[PDB]
DNA sequence: GATTCGTATC
DNA sequence: ACGGCGG
DNA sequence: GATACGAATCTTTTTCCGTGCCGT
């Protein structure tokens, strides 16, 4: 049929996966096939076409007939009925259950049901359970049709957003992140396919010029399936049809690094910025990206650059923060940051490591402070007929009121600085 | 009341009448004859032949079974996850096709589909790949999720050149025996800006209005693309000429100030021979003017001030 | 009946004869109507230029007594979401036209307010039922319409109305209302309109109401400036001359006296001075930049309010400053 | 209770820190039937709320200080259930729409409109005839709740009256100020604060050693009576019922943190110093301290350094003004709070 | 492709008469085809629920006029437009 | 009774002072029936709402108003949904039949009026959804838009609405009305007063009547039967005394940054408004003859920038100190 | 995209 | 007459 | 023995998908 379906691996050695990752997956899987196995779930996450399920199928074609099929799901509570009958696959029915089919997680209700049902699976009191494996493909979700929801699963389709922290942190859940197929494996396999089609490629007179495309494809995509599809399309072609492969999305920190340091592929700042906006406007249009720029522009040279440049960068960021959510604001801010870091960049710089903004922690602390202040206010209102504005609680009482209400206690009420101390 | 517009009257019915993308069209004809058409994603800009080529491919491939073989779905039709769960019965249908032929599911405007629909389309494309094939047609390929693009062969249609527009215009003219001159057709191509549909519409309007396709008659009913007048205004040396363009060719012609500002933003993004610092300063000034326009001050003085600031940051 | 209507609605054109100013588009659409083929049209231009009137008169010369069964007019006052496009427009296009006047027409007035999903869904309704229906799109801002929608629509640009068209229509209104207008008053009216028919009609109605004896009483330029509350040309010239030549105190006093004589606002004076400044022969080219930047800032601040006495002094300072670099 | 509440004046004759203003309030309360809408503005802690409560007592007699809390809930434009504390009195009402955030519009359009629509007539009804509603922190209304008040208090003024307490009237729109009578509440002089503290220590046992330390309290409070009494109780509790001249004038922790930030900025001017300044600013903001106050105190601590020349101070104040304007028209405060610091240490170098 | 065929007996189908678009000349062997959207066609279900006899009439312009009489009771007139438009499939299914 | 602002509100169109260019037109409408769509814009407290209410009262009367008038203001929701359903349905309504009393006493025009007060607060989509609602039903329904900033009204809507600008009420056109209120409230004032009230109240008669009411309240309270002086009205308004202004400007003349810093620190405790002191400084610095052209040119822009920053809702200590420092370095 | 550790291989 | 067909 | 390569880490607070009436 199709090369990515006709040349599918028949053994693990034909699977395009790294040796160490393969070892980790193998040992984890075998440990999940033990009578009382610490780990109940195996959440494999990664980009598309990284042999996430290919390797699982091959491994369950060996492990299953050793301690005992893959029983794949077919995507409100239909998944409940499926999993209500996916637990009887016990010994003599041990059949690694693979959930590559995700019950619709773009819908709030069945997303919560998916999460709260996999939790019940995690906390099940049954003494014997089948090895549960979930494959989630990390793919940025494009810009919708004006969707004003703009929720978590409306920006990125990732495990973190489908599952809840507890699910992903549960001691009995093992997560093995997957990486794009390296060019070594990609060339090694795209050449095996060519020594199986050297006949047609010879009569086509492309068998001679095969390693050029085998290398260009291996350098353009980490997707094995897309690589094989592009190879099939080029081989069956006649003329000099352009070799185009699928397009992948950059990461958040990848985009930050591109803005700060740049990209080797392009030494043009304008072209790089325009392409980043064109292909990635679902992240370059979120305030967290500008917060990341502010938090990580000091990771250039480990923070050993002029103060004038830092002042210019932060001043521009502040100016663009009052330009509303306009498209020009980000295009100005990122361009200014890149220009500033381009003029000062040289050779000999041991750049630092970037980090995610801590604004979420500050917001959580603000919420905690609010919760603290409210108790003080109502206590006063019921015990001293006292109404105090939250502004005065945050500027005067938060500090004086607990000091007095504790010192008088020193000789129901608050004895500690409202919202914790200032450090 | 019986004539059809030239855009639809002369829509190609065979792959040999689709100008441009020579290599892509040749590949499509080869797929039409050989068979075994892969999953494809056809991107590009408006008016290039992304749907006139997928429909022609489906015609020349399925042929007589083009009624029970081509399940066409587009934005005008509902395409929720429920629809994707019409796309399952069509795939499960067994039809006796010639060897090498497969059913085609033409999902026009796949960039407007919901993500749940795409996540289910993956299931359909995985379970029924041996009987039916999917032909996505879109304007921006990034709107299709990466797992779907992984299973498909991406074919990007480039902008139609002036020669492939002139050749099709000459064919249509010989079929419609209209009168022309070289300068008129050059002006029609110039105003088309790589759009075949817009070129046909402009030629039809010029023929209806006057009959003779010359430069004057074309330009008195079709205006020169305003992005190019914005670019001319932004690249002026002194402020006199820039403000002069802004007034005569943009303000007195009826273009809205907000349209001018948005076009200026895009022009600046794609401007050449300008330093990066200058470009980002101009972007900032255009953003400030956009802010002022959106707040209510849609006046010519704001645009004049923006051009003055651009000149000020150019000359230093 | 039609005698208790505002002049902007009482004088709405009923046939393509009465639409003035836009000659090329009217000629083209008349030829399109006669030839019997009408493409998907898109009308673009400033507000009050005659787009709705033109399309409605065209759809009355194309249908007639069945202009209510053949034309489906949807505008911003109606919901035009994805469901509306998928159901109402699709069912209007799919059905048959009882053979009446060939194709059916769909007029989408104020399409710039339509969501992108609806415009994207309308693409395959425009080009599928083009054999039975023709779509017309009216919009003032072309940046809010998807490029695909612009591709499949024939673009006709409605220019701001020239002086001759305004003069002819003003003469029609005058004859129909038995009014007299002096040439200077007509100049002032055509200049204050800024290529707008609705402004012309409203100002003329206010002028008629201002006159004691609507008949036998003429509308001079003074009446126009009183009713519309705009500065006289002499007032703008006097304020500018005082700013340019006289000292700070005399200029401030003259500005205040001019504004208090007739309660003139500051924004209209700013605009009037801006035009004269645009006409000047400056020789430094930084005068122009400072003038434009400072006066735009002042106008924006005025748009948000504030001390109206600080802003006049700001204007005087901006002018003197800029016109000190001219002598540099 | 606290000495700020225990000694709070509870009548118009008990006010002793401004007599012209008290005479004006008495003149207003002599004929309560034609009382207009009032807007009390002045420095924080001068006693504006105390003066409002005294005026309400004077108009509606004793009965206004018996406050009880009512829980009132709304829903935003979408299905967002929201809660607002409503402390009410048999003769007046008090709400703080700023406590609910940007959605004070629904509060103003529902609670205030409902109270303004009810006539209050009780069998053919100055006292329990019209209603007084106090809007605390009228500055924090988001330019839209002030639009919904223009007609609410102009059309239904026969059965409701509005008296709002705001420190400063810059963020209040012109139409709102136009419909109301502006009442200015100047800060008390140091002598008046000293006299009030002397009265408190006379009714208390703090056992003062010199009446030149109460003057120190007054000078350190910068005209804030609540803060003055808070320090008085602080020292009179930490130093026992004894206030020696060596007793330490206690200042808020965030103030000394801002002073440490100032000293760090003056000493170290480098990118790493900038990052530590950002960390300290984040710590301050984690305590819900408003960013405009942070910027104001940082600027006025930078201007207090004796090692800076006039040009550095002028640049500092210019940057402070620019970044205060930016902060007002902004969404995230950290950007502007960091830009101000960066420019400051780019100028001092 | 589902079909519901009304019987030829006189109790269900009292009278069927096909004309050449003039309502005067009756001919046999020719069929008139009406392609209607069922969204509009379901609008007469609630009216047929109380109908004794229903009269169907269609002209060549593509207008179906459903006449419903109730038992005097109430008279209901529904006018329905025809789609643009499978015809050969219709003919082949009913010849089969 | 009631505040003098809600007690001297014009009841008919003859009580609306200072605005004849619009009141004359609206009065001529009474005899005719061709009232256009109206856009009332002007400074706050100029009489737009009073004018429209008087016109409505004179056109319909108390009985027919409840059926032929719809008023929507910023105190009620006016989103896109409300605009597209409620306003459209009211415009689509048929004109109610006037009674015999109404027809025999009031003109009773054959249309209704939709009054959209505070239309500047409406979103652009809501205003766009009004255009065809006004155009289609113009013969059975009329629209009146009231706003303070005409720029917040979209151009398409401003085109269909006749523009009536309400002038600012200064001491030269509103002195008669304030005098009438004074003589009808038995308010005794010195010569010069009732003009200083209108000078302080820049283009606002609502505030120039509230100030007079407060001055009269205080004067009645003191009880000496003496007139009200300019000093009293100034103090009540919030005007900074001239001596404090002279001290401020002497400190500015000195130039010392710390002296100015401490004087501003002690001045902000007095509670004076930044806008008022900025305005007084503007008057002083511009109308004086002891300063050169360049000084005035620079200070006009400085005051303009400070006023613009203050209008945005910023700290007044930072803005006043910066303005004074800048004025000290020119 | 950067650093750091760890292989695998020539 | 009772069972089945908001986030 | 050099080095290219590779893995880990650098993270979270308008439009569309689901759960009363008739037969025995
Ligand atoms: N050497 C190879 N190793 C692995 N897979 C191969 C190889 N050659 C062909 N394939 C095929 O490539 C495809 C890879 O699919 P997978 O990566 O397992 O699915 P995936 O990771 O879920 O990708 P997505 O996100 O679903 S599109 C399968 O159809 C394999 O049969
Ligand atoms: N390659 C081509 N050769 C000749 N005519 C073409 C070509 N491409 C488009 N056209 C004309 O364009 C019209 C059909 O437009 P389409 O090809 O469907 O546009 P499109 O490429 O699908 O762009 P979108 O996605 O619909 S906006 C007809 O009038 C065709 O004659
Ligand atoms: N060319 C014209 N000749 C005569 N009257 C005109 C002309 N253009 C506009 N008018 C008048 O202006 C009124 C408003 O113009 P319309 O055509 O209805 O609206 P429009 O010009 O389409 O502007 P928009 O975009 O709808 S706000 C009409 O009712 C006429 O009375
Ligand atoms: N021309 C006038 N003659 C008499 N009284 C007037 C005049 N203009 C305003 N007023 C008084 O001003 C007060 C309020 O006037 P309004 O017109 O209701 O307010 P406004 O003009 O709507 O300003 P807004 O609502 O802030 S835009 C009333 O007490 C009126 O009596
Ligand atoms: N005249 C006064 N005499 C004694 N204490 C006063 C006086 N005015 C204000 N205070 C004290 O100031 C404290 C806070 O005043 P407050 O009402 O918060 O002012 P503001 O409303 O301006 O914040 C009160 O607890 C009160 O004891
Ligand atoms: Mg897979
Ligand atoms: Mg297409
Ligand atoms: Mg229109
Ligand atoms: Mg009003």
């Amino acid at each position: 049929e199709q090369w990515y379906e006709k040349f599918k691996p028949n053994c693990l050695e034909q699977v395009a996966i790294h040796k160490r990752k393969l070892k980790d997956v193998q040992e984890a899987l075998d440990a999940m096939f033990l009578p009382n196995a610490k780990h109940r779930i195996l959440l494999l996450s990664g980009p598309s076409g990284c042999s996430k399920s290919t390797v699982i199928k091959e491994l369950s074609k060996i492990l299953v007939p050793k301690y005992r099929k893959v029983t794949e799901f077919r995507g409100m509570e239909s998944f409940s009925e499926f999993l209500k009958g996916a637990r009887y696959l016990v010994m003599s029915n041990l059949s690694l259950i693979l959930i590559e089919d995700l019950p619709n997680v773009f819908h709030i209700d069945t997303r919560r049901r998916f999460q709260q049902l996999i939790l019940q699976w995690l906390y099940s009191s049954e003494p014997l359970l089948p090895p549960l494996v979930i494959c989630i493909t990390e793919c940025e979700i494009p810009e919708n049709d004006n969707n004003y929801r703009k929720f978590g699963i409306d920006y990125t389709f990732s495990a973190e957003t489908i599952m809840n922290k507890e699910i992903l942190m549960h001691p009995r859940l093992k997560r093995i992140k997957f990486n794009p197929i390296n060019s070594t494996l990609l060339k090694k396999h795209l050449k095996f396919i060519c020594v199986q089609n050297m006949k047609m490629l010879k009569e086509k007179n492309k068998w001679n010029k095969r390693q050029e495309v085998i290398d260009y494809i291996a350098q353009e995509t980490g997707d094995i399936r897309s690589a094989i599809t592009t190879l099939q399309f080029w081989a069956t072609s006649s003329g000099s049809l352009p070799i185009s492969t699928r397009e992948s999305t950059i990461s958040y920190f990848h985009a930050i690094g591109k803005v700060i340091h740049g990209s080797h592929s392009t030494n043009n700042d304008n072209e790089m910025i325009n392409n980043l906006f064109e292909n990635s406007n679902n992240l370059l249009s979120k305030e967290d990206f500008k917060l990341g720029i502010l938090e990580n522009y000091n990771t250039f040279n480990k923070g050993e650059f002029s103060i004038s440049d830092a002042s210019s960068i932060v001043d521009c960021l502040s100016e663009c923060d009052n330009m509303n959510g306009l498209p020009e604001s980000n295009e100005y801010g990122l361009r200014e940051v890149r220009k500033t870091f381009r003029n000062i960049s040289k050779q000999g710089h041991n750049h630092g490591t970037v980090y995610f903004p801590r604004e979420w922690k500050v917001r959580k602390l603000q919420n905690s402070f609010k919760v603290q202040a409210e108790d003080w206010l109502n206590v006063s209102l019921y015990k001293y007929n006292a109404v105090h504005s939250f502004r005065n609680i945050t500027l005067e009482f938060g500090y004086y009121a607990p000091l007095i209400r504790k010192c008088q206690s020193y000789k129901i009420d608050v004895v500690d600085r409202i919202g914790g101390p200032i450090e | 009341s019986l004539q059809l517009p030239w855009v639809e009257k002369y829509r190609p019915q065979v792959l040999s009448d689709i100008v441009g993308n020579k290599e892509t069209i040749d590949r499509l004809q080869q797929i039409a004859k050989d068979g075994n058409m892969p999953h494809m994603i056809i991107s590009g800009m408006p008016g290039i032949g992304k749907t006139t080529s997928v429909h022609c491919l489906a015609h020349e491939l399925l042929g007589r079974s083009y009624a029970d073989g081509v399940l066409e779905l587009n934005a005008s039709d509902d395409r929720g996850i429920d629809v994707v769960r019409q796309i399952k019965h069509f795939a499960q249908k067994k039809l006796h096709l010639p060897p090498g032929k497969h059913k085609i599911v033409i999902l026009d405007e796949a960039d407007s589909m919901t993500a749940g629909a795409q996540q289910a389309l993956r299931r359909t494309m995985e379970l029924y790949s041996n009987s039916t094939r999917f032909a996505f047609a879109c304007n921006q390929s990034n709107k299709i999720i990466e797992p779907l693009q992984s299973r498909c062969a991406i074919l990007r249609y480039s902008k139609l050149s002036d020669e492939d527009v002139l050749k099709r215009l000459l064919q249509i003219i010989k079929l419609e025996d209209v009168k022309y001159t070289n300068d008129g057709l050059e002006a029609i191509i110039f105003t088309a800006e790589g759009d075949m549909r817009q070129a046909i519409n402009n030629l039809q309007s010029t023929v209806a209005g006057h009959g003779l396709v010359n430069a004057d008659n074309v330009f008195k009913i079709v205006d020169s693309p305003h992005p190019l007048i914005v670019k001319k205004m932004l690249l002026a040396s002194n402020l006199e000429d820039s403000i002069q363009i802004l007034r005569t060719d943009l303000w007195k012609k009826g273009y809205s100030s907000i349209d001018i500002v948005t076009t200026s933003f895009r022009v600046t993004k794609n401007l050449a021979q300008v330093k990066e610092s200058v470009r980002l300063e101009m972007i900032k000034e255009i953003g400030l003017t956009h802010m002022r326009i959106l707040e209510g001050v849609g006046t010519y003085l704001q645009l004049a001030s923006m051009l003055a600031k651009i000149h000020k940051l150019n000359n230093k | 009946s039609k005698e208790n209507l505002p002049w902007v609605e009482k004088y709405r054109p009923e046939t393509l004869d009465e639409v003035y100013g836009q000659n090329e588009v009217i000629t083209t659409v008349r030829k399109f109507v006669d030839e019997g083929k009408l493409p998907h049209l898109l009308f673009y231009g400033p507000p009050g230029t005659g787009k709705t009137s033109t399309i409605v008169a065209l759809a009355r010369e194309i249908y007639g007594k069945n202009y209510s069964n053949m034309v489906l007019e949807l505008n911003a006052s109606d919901d035009r979401g994805i469901d509306v496009v998928r159901n109402q427009i699709k069912d209007f296009a799919s059905t048959r036209q009882i053979f009446s006047k060939g194709f059916k027409l769909i007029i989408l007035d104020e399409a710039d307010a339509m969501t992108n999903a609806a415009q994207n869904a309308l693409r395959r309704v425009i080009e599928r039922y083009t054999k039975n229906t023709r779509f017309c799109v009216l919009a003032n801002y072309a940046h809010k319409l998807t490029p695909a929608l612009l591709s499949r629509c024939t673009r006709f640009r409605f220019q701001p109305l020239p002086q001759e068209a305004i003069e002819r229509r003003i003469a029609n209104v005058l004859v129909h209302e038995k009014l007299k207008l002096s040439p200077n008053a007509e100049k002032a009216l055509i200049e204050l309109s800024n290529g707008d028919m609705r402004r012309v009609l409203n100002v003329l109605q206010s002028c008629k109401a201002t006159l004691d004896n609507p008949d036998e009483d003429e509308i001079s330029d003074d009446v126009i400036y009183e009713c519309c509350g705009a500065p006289r040309p002499s007032d703008l010239k006097a304020v500018l001359k005082s700013i340019l030549e006289d000292d700070w105190g005399t200029a401030h006093y003259t500005l205040n006296k001019v504004r208090s004589a007739k309660g003139l606002a500051l924004i209209d004076l700013i605009e009037g001075i801006v035009k004269i400044l645009e006409d000047y022969e400056l020789q430094n080219e930084e005068t122009r930049v400072h003038l434009l930047t400072k006066l735009a800032d002042i106008e924006y601040s005025i748009s948000k309010g504030g001390n109206d006495q600080i802003q006049g002094s700001a204007v005087i300072g901006a002018i003197k400053a800029s016109f000190e670099n001219e002598t540099v | 209770s606290l000495w700020v509440d225990k000694y709070r004046p509870k009548s118009l004759n008990a006010l002793s820190h401004n007599e012209e203003l008290t005479n004006f309030l008495k003149s207003l309360s002599d004929q309560p039937r034609d009382l207009p809408h009032l807007l009390l503005y002045g420095p924080n802690g001068t006693g504006k709320k105390t003066r409002c409560m005294a005026l309400l007592e004077s108009i509606f007699g004793p009965g206004v200080y018996r406050l009880k809390i009512d829980v009132r809930q709304f829903v935003t434009a979408s299905n967002r259930k929201l809660e607002l504390n409503v402390v009410s009195s048999p003769y007046h009402l008090e709400i703080t729409p700023s406590d609910m955030g940007n959605n004070d519009r629904i509060v103003i359009q529902e609670l205030l409109k409902e109270v303004a629509q009810m006539e209050q007539v009780d069998f053919q009804d100055l006292a329990h005839r019209y209603k007084c509603v106090i809007i605390n922190e009228a500055n924090s209304l988001t330019k839209d709740a002030q639009a919904a008040l223009r007609r609410t208090m102009e059309k239904y003024s026969k059965n409701i009256r509005l008296i709002m307490v705001c420190d400063s009237m810059s963020p209040i729109i012109a139409p709102i100020k136009s419909r109301c009578l502006l009442i200015r509440c100047p800060a008390p002089s140091d002598s008046e604060i000293s006299t009030i503290l002397s009265d408190v220590v006379t009714n208390e046992r703090i056992q003062l050693e010199t009446k030149d330390i109460l003057k120190r309290i007054a000078q350190a409070s910068n005209g804030n009576l609540r803060v003055s009494l808070l320090m008085l109780e602080s020292m009179a509790l930490n130093n026992e019922l004894a206030l020696k001249s060596s007793s330490p004038i206690i200042k808020p922790d965030w103030i000394i943190v801002i002073h440490k930030l100032t000293r760090k900025i003056v000493k170290e001017r480098s990118v790493n110093s900038l990052i530590e300044c950002r960390a300290v600013l984040y710590d301050l903001l984690a305590h819900c301290i408003p960013a405009n106050i942070i910027l104001k105190e940082l600027t006025f601590s930078l201007l207090d350094v004796e090692t800076l020349n006039t040009t550095n101070k002028s640049s500092i104040i210019e940057y402070s003004s620019v970044f205060d304007e930016r902060l007002s028209l902004g969404n995230k405060a950290i950007f502007h709070l960091e830009g101000f610091i960066a420019k400051v240490m780019c100028c001092l170098d | 492709f589902s079909k519901i065929k009304l019987p030829s007996n006189r109790s269900i189908l009292e009278k069927l008469q096909v004309f050449d678009g003039d309502s005067t000349t009756v001919i046999d062997g020719f069929a008139v085809i009406g392609f209607f959207d069922f969204t509009s066609f379901d609008k007469i279900r609630k009216s047929t629920k109380i109908a004794s006899k229903v009269l169907f009439r269609m002209d060549v312009h593509g207008v179906l006029s459903v006449n419903i009489l109730s038992q005097p009771g109430i008279v209901i007139e529904v006018c329905m437009l025809e789609k643009e438009s499978a015809q050969t499939e219709i003919e082949l299914l009913m010849e089969t | 009774q009631q505040p003098w602002v809600e007690k001297y509100r014009p009841k008919n169109l003859d009580e609306v002072t200072a605005q004849d260019h619009a009141v004359t037109v609206l009065k001529k409408t009474l005899k005719s029936a061709n009232l256009p769509h109206m856009l009332f814009y002007g400074p706050p407290g100029t009489g737009k709402t009073s004018t429209i209410l008087a016109l409505t009262k004179e056109l319909y009367g108390p009985d027919l108003m409840k059926s032929r008038i719809l008023e929507l203001n910023a105190s009620d929701e006016r989103g896109i949904s409300i605009v597209r359903e409620k306003v459209k349905n009211f415009a689509r309504l048929t004109v109610s039949k006037p009674s015999k009393h109404d027809l025999e006493n009031y003109p009773c025009p054959p249309y209704k009026i939709i009054i959209l007060d505070e239309a500047d607060s409406m979103t652009a989509d809501a205003q766009s959804a009004l255009r065809r609602t006004m155009e289609t039903y113009s013969g059975v329904t009329r629209f009146c838009l009231i706003c303070n900033y005409v720029t917040r009204i979209i151009d398409p809507l401003a085109s269909r609405c006749s523009k009536f600008r309400f002038k600012a009420l200064d001491a030269s056109n509103a002195i008669d009305r304030l005098r009438f209120i004074s003589e009808q409230e038995n308010v005794k004032c010195d010569d010069g007063v009732l003009e200083r009230i209108l000078d302080i109240s820049a283009g606002d008669l609502r505030r120039g009547i509230t100030l007079l009411q407060s001055a009269s309240k205080g004067a009645q309270y003191l009880g000496d039967g003496k007139n009200i002086t300019s000093t009293q009205v100034e103090e009540l308004a919030g005007v900074v005394p001239h001596d404090i202004l002279i001290e401020i400007v002497e400190k500015v003349k000195s130039g010392d940054f710390d002296e100015i810093k401490k004087y501003v620190n002690t001045f902000m405790k007095s509670g004076w408004s930044a806008a008022s002191v900025v305005n007084q400084l503007h008057e002083y610095y511009i109308t004086n003859d002891n300063f050169d052209t360049n000084f005035k040119n620079q200070i006009s822009w400085l005051l303009f920038t400070t006023d613009s920053r203050l209008n945005n809702g910023t700290n007044e200590h930072i803005q006043l100190l910066n303005l004074l420092v800048k004025i000290s370095q020119l």
